[PDB]
RNA sequence: GCAAGUCUAACCGGAGUAUCCGGGGAGGCACAGGGAAACCGACAUGGCCGCAGGGCUUGCCCGAGGGCCGCCGUCUUCAAG
RNA sequence: UAUGCCAGCUGGUGGAUUGCUCGGCUCAGGCGCUGAUGAAGGACGUGCCAAGCUGCGAUAAGCCAUGGGGAGCCGCACGGAGGCGAAGAACCAUGGAUUUCCGAAUGAGAAUCUCUAACAAUUGCUUCGCGCAAUGAGGAACCCCGAGAACUGAAACAUCUCAGUAUCGGGAGGAACAGAAAACGCAAUGUGAUGUCGUUAGUAACCGCGAGUGAACGCGAUACAGCCCAAACCGAAGCCCUCACGGGCAAUGUGGUGUCAGGGCUACCUCUCAUCAGCCGACCGUCUCGACGAAGUCUCUUGGAACAGAGCGUGAUACAGGGUGACAACCCCGUACUCGAGACCAGUACGACGUGCGGUAGUGCCAGAGUAGCGGGGGUUGGAUAUCCCUCGCGAAUAACGCAGGCAUCGACUGCGAAGGCUAAACACAACCUGAGACCGAUAGUGAACAAGUAGUGUGAACGAACGCUGCAAAGUACCCUCA
């Protein structure tokens, strides 16, 4: 039972995107942030780095943190990022929140789940 | 974004810009945890006497005389937690800790969270208050601190359009329950909330229902009563500014 | 204190001395302004009207004062005995207003008139 | 609505048999009771092994990984820049509570680094050479004969 | 909640004075292990499968997590295991 | 339909329930010794009428003074009679008077009385006379010094554990104890009296190496404060009693010096501002107590009663709480603001008097013995070779020396001077004061809201209940009939 509203308003709205529109990705990370929090995913910048490709939004169900080096010009969207990570992305990239990708990508096309 | 100031007399004397705070996406579980914490954190420990129906040799004859070994004394049953004047069994302990611990960012994130509780008027008509006005938090000019008379303050607040507010905690409660026979017996609803920055103002204070505080160290509590985000607030010009860094 | 307990206890036990504000009773608008005291301590002699009782409305002398039970006995306030003897109806100063003042000691009108002390 | 909460109306809270929840007998001896008899499995065997040096007479390095300074360079811009140099003594926590600084090499070296340690691991010089690096020993590293 | 970090304890200052606001990182656990000890000190990925999900010209690619291996540190070691 | 069954009704019995709280329980702050100048405790008295409680002591619910207070009063306890109070009573604060007997109990004895001047007994001083003094006993726990179990755990049990616990003996204070290094040993170019709190850490160490037991240094805090002798070199330059005279002490050493920044002596340099002795003597703060203290008792309705409903109005640096014939900021107490007093902080801090700091050179002048240390036997401890202590035995050096740095010896290195002493503050407890409460609400909560340690049980040690609620106001039932 979450007890966080916007951790709430965010699932529902990933539903509804994955049931409107083409998604299935969003239904997808609907269904892990459904779960218990052990786990969701906690994921440093070094495997965003070695599974990465430009051009493919690295979707990741949980919260992104700071360790290791981002060198590639990718959007990352996630639950949430430390204040590192965010900081470190943008030097590169671009860090969004998927209430932003469910925003421009309600189809959830091009994306890499990341964990 | 902008919030409108205004002079002791109800007019508009231009505006500042609400600091970012206010922009903190309400969270009021966080808010219900932190009021949760505060309102423990003051209760007292207690229990009863350690050896309360132990002050007795009551012994059990055992088997014998057709009863139950059951320990008594000058034919009495004692001690025992079944037996009328016995110890209680699972009683109240002093040495239980009935305080709650909680991470200071998480704190923190709660104070600012109801900050922006604030700034919210279908939040804050949510809640109860009952004012007339469209922009909230009301702002004021710092020389609201110089009042000294509270019914100076109280034209202000009918200048203001938020006076209804008072007059809705103008109505206490006799509560329900053995409470008033520990002063307890009333209770009355939370109004106005006056932050201002050198000193709690004397002349809102005794306002019915009215909670002053100060920029440096206004609470979740104050933000939020019972963990319910969204209280009318009235700042100081100055004090709004102080409150952006917390 | 702030507990009703305490409140009570202070009240019931409290001394001989200070009982004389157990029997105070509010003054009339006249007597207010002319000694700038809002009340006083009812005393023998004075007048007072009752404000109210079942006897809300009379006016008469106020014949005895008992700290002890800190109440007043006020002339004609009173209830019938069966066997027809005629008794007083103790009242609460509270329940009272003074019309009329007995200024007979030197000591209590000074006091009143004086500024420091609310007689 | 919590198990304990649950209980009221169960008699034995469940416990089993009423005959059940009794003293210690139910858990085979107070403690450790048994532990080398009916409560033996799943218990370190019995016995005494190895000794203890003293206390004063032990030392505590700091270490570190190069990988650890290899991905912050950029980022430690209080810290020379040449041809990096960087004095791991004043990188690595933990280096004034500790008898020296060792410089380990697990991990990368993506840069030519000028490292300053007390010690460094065969492997450590190896990778910060290989990246066209140095390896310097500070003068307390001299006790390296 | 915060995150390669995280939390303060005693206690200090303030105050609306047991709450609360600020301060305090001493110290703890985590960030490297193996060895009784001396001492030594590691995969920011090399291969193959492949779930979800993504892509495409609809079987074919990319395939986090996962699976099977390689290899790396150390102890024992004429090596090896 | 008798005897009778089941359910209800009316009335009992009973006292659950609901509501109420004069009592508890717990937490917090403050404060903290009494006694031969006879305490604490107890007995017996003491009132107009008086059994219990409370108070008091043959001056007996009281006497006196100063201040407060005030028209009323004569306790709990609402009766009757009578009295006191403007000669200012009651009541409150402070100070004083009186204060039977037993009681440490002290002239001797004794179940609270008796018998013929009493510090009994043990001490110190001593005018060697009880002349001047001391001890005794009490106190809720806290504290210091000694004596010291077992049930229990180990699934038996002996070491171990329970536990240096329960309990016992002795003793101090408001706090105790500890304390200015023969320390530490993050070994160092480092720390720098002692408690305590947090941590170090369930680590090191112990242990049928089982169960279990279990520190320290350091670090962060609290609070901070350092000094005095013995001896050397001086040698009566001195101390106590007494108004004095005079007496007592003291060469077996009073008094000066000095105390590891070693000191002393000799010779110089410089200087005072350290220290030690003593004088004056708070601010503030905290706790409690007290003074002052705003504004409705307006209308209508209901009611036995308005604090209710509806309407009109007001204060607020005061909308805590209580009382008042029902829900009260504005009827009464009080509450906010402001002010005063006492206590504690504290005879402290500051200030001030006196004193004199320190440094160079020479000088083997001084520096705590059954000690340091070793062995036999024990206890205790985490202390393991390396804890602390007791007992029996043996037993050193002299600063050019000695001790410590977790086995012993020798050297080196670093630290430090034991065998004499004092020492504020920060910490424990809760009798006592005040405050507080998501505590209990009369089979609860104390054993005790009442007569509570009461009534009552036991030879005694000891044990030990139950009992709360008329009404707004006693208006607490006149007169009449019946009846012994
Ligand atoms: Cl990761
Ligand atoms: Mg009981
Ligand atoms: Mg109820
Ligand atoms: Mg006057
Ligand atoms: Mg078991
Ligand atoms: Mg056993
Ligand atoms: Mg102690
Ligand atoms: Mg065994
Ligand atoms: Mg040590
Ligand atoms: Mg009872
Ligand atoms: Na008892
Ligand atoms: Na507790
Ligand atoms: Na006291
Ligand atoms: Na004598
Ligand atoms: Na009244
Ligand atoms: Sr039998
Ligand atoms: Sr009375
Ligand atoms: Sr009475
Ligand atoms: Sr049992
Ligand atoms: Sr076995
Ligand atoms: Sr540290
Ligand atoms: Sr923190
Ligand atoms: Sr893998
Ligand atoms: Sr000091
Ligand atoms: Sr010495
Ligand atoms: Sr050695
Ligand atoms: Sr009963
Ligand atoms: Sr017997």
């Amino acid at each position: 039972s979450k007890t966080n509203p916007r951790l709430s308003s965010l699932i529902a709205d990933l539903k509804s995107a994955a049931r409107s529109s083409g998604g299935a990705v969003w239904g997808d990370v609907a269904e892990r942030l459904e779960k218990p929090r052990r786990t969701h995913a906690e994921v440093n910048l070094g495997r965003i780095e070695r599974y990465a490709q430009e051009d493919e939004t690295v979707v990741v169900p949980g919260k992104v943190l700071g360790s290791g080096v981002l060198q590639k010009d990718v959007t990352v969207a996630a639950v949430d990022f430390s204040g590192t990570a965010e900081t470190k992305i943008d030097q590169v990239g671009e860090a969004v929140s998927l209430e932003q990708a469910i925003e421009n990508n309600p189809e959830g096309s091009h994306v890499r789940v990341i964990r | 974004m902008q919030a409108t100031i205004y002079d002791l007399d109800g007019n508009t004397d231009g505006e500042v810009d609400l600091p970012d705070v206010f922009e903190t996406p309400v969270r009021s579980d966080l808010i219900g945890k932190a009021v949760r914490a505060a309102q423990a954190n003051r209760k007292q420990d207690y229990g009863s006497d350690e050896y309360a129906g132990l002050r007795t040799p009551a012994e059990s004859f055992g088997s014998g005389r057709g009863q139950a070994h059951v320990p008594k004394l000058d034919g009495r049953a004692r001690r025992v937690p079944q037996a009328v004047k016995g110890r209680s069994a699972h009683p109240p302990k002093t040495e239980k800790d009935r305080s709650l611990d909680l991470n200071d960012k998480e704190r923190q994130l709660a104070v600012r969270s109801a900050l922006a509780a604030t700034a919210d008027a279908d939040l804050v008509a949510d809640r109860g208050h009952e004012f007339d006005r469209d922009e909230v938090p009301v702002v004021v000019s710092d020389d609201f601190e110089d009042l000294v008379k509270t019914q100076e303050v109280v034209s202000l607040l009918e200048a203001l359009d938020v006076h209804a507010d008072i007059d809705r905690a103008d109505e206490t409660k006799i509560k329900a329950g053995q409470g008033s026979a520990r002063g307890r017996k009333y209770r009355r609803p939370a109004s106005i909330l006056f932050v201002t920055s050198d000193e709690p103002s004397t002349a809102a204070r005794n306002l019915a229902g009215a909670d002053v505080a100060t920029a440096s160290e206004v609470n979740t509590e104050d933000l939020a009563p019972g963990g319910a985000p969204g209280r009318l607030t009235v700042f100081t010009e100055s004090a709004l500014a102080e409150v952006a860094e917390r | 204190s702030k507990q009703p307990d305490k409140q009570r206890k202070s009240q019931r036990r409290a001394p001989l001395h200070e009982r004389h504000k157990q029997v105070r009773a509010t003054l009339s608008a006249d007597l207010r302004e002319e000694y700038g005291q809002r009340n006083v301590r009812v005393n023998a002699g004075d007048t007072v009207e009752v404000l109210r009782g079942d006897f809300a409305g009379e006016e008469g002398e106020v014949i005895n004062v008992d700290l002890d039970k800190a109440v007043i006995h006020v002339e004609d306030v009173t209830l019938e005995k069966t066997d027809g003897e005629e008794v007083p109806r103790p009242l609460d100063t509270s329940n009272v207003r003074v019309t009329d003042l007995d200024l007979e000691d030197e000591k209590r009108e000074a006091r009143l008139e004086s500024e420091d002390d609310s007689a | 609505t919590s198990k304990k909460k649950r209980q009221r109306g169960s008699r034995t809270h469940g416990g089993g048999s009423h005959k059940n929840r009794r003293g210690a007998g139910h858990r085979g001896g107070r403690g450790d009771a048994g532990r080398d008899k009916h409560e033996f499995h799943n218990h370190e065997p019995l016995g005494k092994s190895g000794f203890k040096r003293p206390q004063k007479v032990q030392e505590e390095a700091a270490t570190i990984d190069v990988r650890e300074i290899d991905e912050n360079v950029t980022l430690l811009a209080a810290d020379d820049v040449a041809e990096f140099r960087v004095d791991v003594r004043d990188v690595v926590e933990e280096a004034d509570d500790a008898d020296y600084v060792k410089v380990l090499g697990a991990g990368q070296v993506r840069h030519e680094l000028t490292l300053i340690a007390d010690d460094f691991s065969e492997g450590a010089r190896e990778k910060v050479e290989g990246a066209g690096g140095s390896v310097e020993l500070t003068d307390l590293g001299e006790e390296r004969q």
